[PDB]
């Protein structure tokens, strides 16, 4: 079931037979992360270290106690030792708490992952806070959204993902604490 | 070393320093090629960082200071030990240090030997490898 | 012949002076790409995680994408890696792989086509002229799942510090062809994650995958567009070393024959002078 | 060099210099013109160092468009002699003053 | 500059002293030397100096040393004519310098 | 300047190839073996014509340019690249079992 | 700027022209190092652009009429208005037009000033600021 | 080119070691001081070897 044993240290003396000597072997991705998913740990009690990503960012990477993520059953949160999850999120609303303070990014959809050893990693697209949304041109695309309503499928699709994107868009800027 | 020329005097030098001396005018040929052809560090090859390393240290052998001529005979065992092994251990610091630690820690009847018979003979070749080898070289 | 050995003292200086501004040119261009590198070095290791690092599978097909630059003052990174595509293309050579060679940038279509061109089809180019995004690293990607290979390779340089630029193989699996079946171990090591998917387990890796082609290629071509610049520093700062030793013996060439033409116009007014005197 | 760029006639147009350049002698409109062809003309041989080793993609076209400018003023210096029509092939051309200076 | 030499080598070999002399601009020392050459009729050296340049500045700089009376140290302006080094009139003055004091802007 | 990482793979070929025909002109001489201790080749006008055209056709590109320096024909030039890759894997084995023991 | 020398120096320069010319020479010394790297406008660094913009608003202050000499109180209110930074709004294709908007609209009462105590003092520092901010420069 | 605090704690113990040197090649001359204020300071050589 496991013909191939892969890896990056056993492509390394695979690789010291075929290519020339004069090289030394290239680096992996594995070489440039310490946090291992099955690496034993990671936790210490209440906050467990959520890793909130951006292909342009990174929002957060310090530990927090609850996440509430969006996904596409509906949100959830995420607790320290939570069971080993790959959730693909909705556009929604994901809050991170570490205690009283509270910060709410409304996120494009993209998925977050629960590693055995209690890591979260949340990846997503575009995550904008909800400080800088704006409650007026979001309905002035939606009604938009709600009106051109096509036979071809691949913008039915894309307008689908139009619609739910600003529904609960403005479901999470009415109902603000 | 070259660009100087001394042809008319060659074949006509100390036997014993003509014996040592091929080898170092040979050391010195490739450490011009390789410093050549390395003029920045960003690549390192490793097989000519043994030329690097050896080419350094015959430079720190060569170079000496000013009114104290050497005689021959004490000129050709520091090149022998150099040429050969007997200062990979000294990094290219102490060479200066080692070289008047090998002259002066090894027996003074070996160069008397050198001198008498004009070459490193095999008897004195392997004496003189051996005496190379309780020298207390000050790089540790 | 006084005038040809001045008129390349006029051609050095400005070259050292355009090599010393392309010195800092690339200099500034390193440090406001690596405000966007090590922002973009997150999202590669959830991926790394979760479905391993398995660059020694014995696919059925496979896409190698080796990333270059556009221009090319570099000074042999677009070599280094074209030598180590084929350093990866024939260690994971074992059993008549089909191949798909692909260059991403204008200096990748140029050398692999000497190395490997009968297996080379795709040339993407053009793409550190504005910026480099996500949505157009996903373009970039989206036309790699036009062909489905089992694996994809993609050969660039990361970016360490300015001095240092290893190259990188990151391998990215499709999503049960064969990447499932390289989590099988007594089980799965993918069983322990509940999926919290519309569909199922076999579809969201299908979406997961192409997730992971796309920030490693956002990646790839944003960590060698920095090393770029980091390399184009080092080759423009000894050009205007070979720039400055090359005027060097070319002012004490002027001195010399500065000085010989003016003993030369002086003899030829003494011996005027004698012929008459 | 303006000779073998085909350029006929050949002057030099910055190392050509007149006593009649001056504004309160040939107008304003006459010295503008003239101070500003020159300028175009300086500006793209400091660009000509750096374009004959780069090509031309980083000047941020504001020099992108004075390599173009004086580019079009260099061909425009050239013109047919009536003379020369045994040489160039072509018949000859008088410009009056007036529509050199609307040309330029 | 030979006035300059008599004057430091009374308190020299009479006061018995340790003499500073600052012969200001060595080179228009040679170039005043170049100059009478020129004007005696001699046939001029290679770049122009006199056939005595070194001689003539020879002459100058050997005045210039220590006796065991006292000595002469003197401080000598130097100019380099085309940032020529290798001119004659810079190297010949080399040769006498036994230091050398760059004042940078 | 700008170092052969710029040059084209067409104009690398130029600069392998005359790297290695600039050191095959090279040859020791019979008189100068009393000096440089190489000894002296004697290459007759068939063996050049023959040799140097292999490196223009190509044929010798697998070797490297210290191979051709100081050989006499085409047959050393491969007699002498095996030399410098027989002695890349030789540089040890001079430990013990010598003839510089104490008694022998 | 950079061969033009002056033995005697600024000894002998009117004062006033002394507070405001030496910074002058220094900015234009500094811009002759980041001159010809003004053809790299898409390449910029945020700090050497500032000693370009600003050394190109100077050596288009120099520039001059054929024959039309100008007093000296006039020239160095006119150096005052782009050394201290009042033509950082006038684009470098109009400065020498901007003068002519500084000169001609700044009160003749400043000039009578500068010329007869033949300094800037800190009393006549306050008053020609604040009239170089109500001139019409050409600024778009 | 790369920044002041970027390179290592070693160069820039010369770069701190170097600037209170190439500060400390400076001296007030006694020939200078009837316009400069501070007083001239002959500085002797066993002074400077030590000092230095």
């Amino acid at each position: 079931e496991a013909a191939a044993p892969a890896g990056p240290k056993e492509f390394t003396e695979v690789w010291n037979k075929k290519a020339p000597s004069t090289l030394i072997v290239p680096e992996f991705p594995s070489n440039y992360t310490a946090v291992k998913a099955v690496g034993e740990g990671q936790v210490h009690g209440d906050a467990f270290p959520v890793n909130f990503y951006t292909p342009h960012s990174i929002l957060s990477q310090a530990q927090k106690d609850t996440v509430v993520l969006p996904g596409v059953d509906g949100y959830f949160g995420v607790k320290a030792s939570h069971v080993p999850t790959i959730a693909q999120l909705k556009p929604g609303v994901v809050e991170l708490h570490s205690g009283a303070e509270s910060e709410k990014f409304f996120v494009s959809g993209g998925f977050a992952f629960v590693h055995p050893n209690g890591v979260t990693d949340i990846c997503v697209l575009e995550a904008a806070t909800l400080d800088q949304v704006d409650p007026a041109a979001v309905k002035s695309a939606l009604a938009a959204a709600s009106a051109a309503q096509p036979t071809d499928e691949f913008e039915q699709a894309a307008n689908r993902a139009a619609i739910e994107l600003y529904s609960a868009l403005e479901s999470a800027v009415e109902a603000k604490a | 070393v070259g660009l100087s020329v001394s042809r008319v005097g060659s074949a006509a030098q100390f036997p014993g320093m003509k014996q040592v001396a091929g080898t170092l005018k040979l050391e010195l040929a490739q450490y011009r090629e390789v410093a050549a052809f390395a003029q920045f560090g960003s690549d390192l090859d490793a097989a000519t960082q043994y030329v690097l390393e050896r080419g350094a240290r015959l430079t720190e052998m060569l170079k000496q200071k000013q009114f104290a001529p050497i005689p021959i005979e004490r000129q050709t065992v520091a090149v022998y030990a150099a040429t050969k092994g007997f200062l990979d251990k000294v990094r290219v610091q102490d060479i200066v240090a080692a070289e008047e630690a090998v002259i002066s820690q090894v027996n003074p009847a070996v160069f008397k030997i050198l001198k008498a018979n004009g070459k490193i003979t095999p008897a004195l070749d392997a004496h003189l490898k051996a005496e190379l080898r309780k020298v207390k070289l000050p790089g540790a | 012949s006084n005038q040809a050995v001045k008129q390349r003292i006029r051609a050095i200086k400005n070259i050292g002076k355009i090599t010393k501004a392309m010195k800092m040119v690339a200099a500034s261009k390193m440090k406001n790409a690596q405000i966007a590198v090590e922002q973009s070095r997150g999202l590669v290791d959830p991926f790394v995680r979760l479905f391993g690092d398995f660059p020694a599978v014995n696919s059925n097909k496979s896409v190698v994408v080796a990333v270059t630059s556009d221009k090319g003052l570099c000074g042999g990174l677009n070599s280094n890696i074209t030598k180590y595509t084929r350093a990866t293309l024939a260690t994971t050579e074992s059993e008549g792989k089909d191949v798909v060679v692909v260059s991403i940038g204008d200096k990748g279509r140029s050398q692999l086509t000497r190395i490997e061109s009968q297996r080379y089809q795709l040339a993407i180019a053009d793409t550190y002229k504005v910026r480099v995004t996500f949505g157009q690293a996903s373009l970039i990607v989206e036309e790699l799942i036009k062909h489905n290979p089992q694996s994809y390779q993609i050969l660039f340089n990361k970016f360490r510090s300015a001095i240092s630029f290893k190259p990188t193989v990151a391998t990215i699996l499709s999503p049960d062809l064969l990447e499932k079946q390289l989590e099988d171990v007594t089980g799965n090591s993918l069983d322990a994650y509940d999926i919290e998917a519309s569909h199922e387990r076999s579809d969201v890796l299908r979406d997961l995958t192409e997730f992971h082609l796309g920030v490693t290629l956002y990646n790839a071509m944003l960590e060698n567009n920095c090393s770029e610049h980091a390399s184009r520093m080092s080759a423009m700062e000894n050009s205007t070393k070979s720039a400055g030793e090359m005027l060097g013996k070319l002012t004490l060439d002027y001195n010399r024959k500065r000085q010989a033409t003016i003993t030369t116009e002086l003899i030829e007014i003494i011996a005027g002078a004698s012929a008459l005197m | 060099s303006i000779a073998e760029l085909g350029i006929y006639p050949a002057v030099d147009p910055l190392d050509s210099t007149s006593r009649m350049l001056n504004p309160n002698v040939i107008g304003a409109e006459h010295y503008n013109v003239a101070r500003g062809v020159q300028k175009v003309l300086q500006d793209y041989k400091n660009l000509q160092d750096i374009i004959a080793i780069l090509g031309m993609d980083e000047l941020s076209e504001e020099d992108k468009l004075t390599v173009a400018r004086a580019r079009k003023i260099q061909r425009f210096l050239s013109q047919p002699f009536q003379v020369a029509e045994v040489f160039t092939g072509t018949p000859g051309k008088y410009v009056d003053l007036a529509d050199t200076i609307s040309g330029f | 500059a030979l006035t300059g030499l008599t004057v430091a080598e009374y308190f020299r070999d009479i006061e018995g002293q340790d003499v500073l002399l600052f012969v200001d601009n060595i080179f228009r020392f040679t170039q005043a030397n170049s100059e009478v050459s020129a004007l005696l009729g001699r046939i001029p050296s290679a770049v122009g100096y006199q056939p005595t340049l070194a001689t003539d500045l020879g002459g100058l700089q050997e005045r210039i040393t220590t006796t065991t009376k006292g000595s002469i140290t003197s401080v000598q302006a130097v100019y380099v004519p085309a940032d020529d080094l290798t001119d004659p009139a810079p190297a010949t003055t080399f040769a006498h310098l036994d230091a050398t004091t760059v004042l940078s802007r | 300047i700008l170092g052969m990482d710029e040059l084209s793979e067409e104009d690398k070929l130029t600069v392998a190839r005359a790297r290695k025909i600039q050191r095959f002109l090279s040859q020791p001489f019979q008189v100068a073996e009393v000096f440089t201790g190489t000894p002296g080749k004697y290459v007759d006008l068939a063996d050049t014509i023959s040799g140097f055209q292999g490196v223009l056709t190509g044929k010798y590109d697998d070797l490297p340019e210290m191979a051709f320096y100081m050989v006499g024909d085409i047959k050393e030039v491969k007699e002498k690249a095996d030399k410098m890759a027989k002695d890349i894997a030789s540089r040890k084995e001079a430990d013990n079992k010598k003839v510089s023991e104490e008694l022998k």
